[PDB]
């Protein structure tokens, strides 16, 4: 699933809306303010993640290695570059709902590698 | 009336001496806290 984004009209940059081509039996995305229509590649119209399962490592920002106030450890070396010091922190978020997982970020500048243990 | 007049002989007070323990009591108190903190760290280490 993931999530489903938006398509915009080439003529007028309004949002394209899904509708069926009832005679070819194919999903179209179609503009509501002009004649523009686009054939869909995806078939999926919509997904909704009640469990909110997503990889939080996509939401950790590598620049956070610069924060003076986070704890850092050589006890967990980075895979990509081998650098010993990593900064570590919890979710810093709602919607973890329970967990106390630690996320690690490499402190070596311009490495920015992020992982969880 | 009679027992307040007896306290005039026995007296009552409180001071710094009453608030102090012996050295071995302090060592037992400190060793309890030292372990208790380490136990919390082990809970944190499992949670993390
Ligand atoms: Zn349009
Ligand atoms: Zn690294």
């Amino acid at each position: 699933p993931g999530f489903v984004g938006i398509r915009f009209c080439q003529e007028c940059n309004n949002m394209l809306y899904p509708k069926e081509d009832k005679e070819n039996r194919i999903l179209l995305y179609a503009c509501r303010n002009c004649d523009y229509q686009q054939e869909a590649d995806n078939s999926c119209i919509y997904v909704n993640k009640i469990t909110h399962e997503v990889d939080e490592l996509t939401q950790i920002i590598a620049d956070v290695s610069q924060d003076p106030t986070l704890p850092r450890t050589e006890d967990h070396p980075c895979q990509k570059c081998g650098h010993k010091e990593a900064v570590f922190f919890q979710s810093h978020s709602a919607r973890a709902e329970d967990a106390m997982r630690l996320y690690y970020v490499c402190t070596a500048p311009h490495c920015g590698h992020r992982w969880t243990e | 009336t009679v027992i307040n007049n007896w306290l005039l002989i026995e007296g009552h007070t409180i001071g710094i001496g009453d608030s102090i323990a012996d050295s071995k009591t302090y060592q037992d108190i400190q060793n309890t806290i030292k372990k208790a903190k380490q136990d919390v760290i082990e809970v944190i280490e499992k949670a993390h």
